[PDB]
């Protein structure tokens, strides 16, 4: 992966108040030395979890998630990684929650390739319109507004020329799926 | 392969 840039994306962990930590299984995978860059779509909530990044990547990037404590994180970030504009939002100003409408006038507003959202817990990465989307659910299955049957999942982009592979991993059961979806710059 | 970049 010589020239390849990974970026570990995730948020909506709600510690400590939802889940007391991640999966064990995500955190045999998630170690030091590999991610360059994290792009954490916010609801830490706390400094704990915030420095839990910093041990795995020293570029970390946070939005303010609603249950946040820290108030200086900002509302919404761009980022270029390679060829690549990337959106980062937490999502619950989006209404209703994961609006396509909504999110396309967000990545136009924002003039981004890739745009990641958070807030709904449910996983999605996907191409509209030539453009990509990336919801990576919650890393730690935290319950959302609306229910209780969340899937824990994280993404991990790799970027490379004007190609992202981009690989969800999710528990289902007790067993971690991964899967892997490309995306191209035009 | 398996578990992507973090195998």
């Amino acid at each position: 992966m010589a020239g390849h840039r990974l970026v570990l994306v995730l948020g909506d962990l709600h510690i400590p108040h939802r889940c007391n930590s991640l999966p064990a299984k995500f955190k045999k995978l998630l170690v030091p030395g590999k991610i360059q860059h994290i792009l954490c779509t916010g609801n830490l909530c706390t400094k704990e979890s915030y420095d839990y990044l910093k041990t795995l990547a020293g570029d970390v990037h946070i939005v303010r998630g609603d249950f946040d404590e820290n108030l200086n994180y900002p509302e919404q970030k761009v980022v270029t990684v390679g060829q690549f504009k990337i959106g980062l939002i937490h999502g619950h100003q989006v209404i209703p929650w994961g609006d396509m409408a909504s999110l396309a006038l967000l990545q136009r507003q924002f003039d981004v390739d890739i745009l990641i959202s958070g807030h709904t817990h449910k996983f999605e990465a996907f191409e509209h319109e030539n453009k990509f989307y990336i919801n990576p659910g919650s890393a730690t299955g935290a319950y959302n507004a609306l229910e209780t049957n969340i899937i824990p999942s994280f993404v991990l982009m790799d970027i490379q020329a004007s190609t992202v592979v981009t690989y969800v991993y999710q528990l289902i059961g007790d067993d971690v799926k991964v899967e892997r979806i490309e995306y191209k710059k035009s | 392969d398996p578990l992507g970049p973090l195998g």
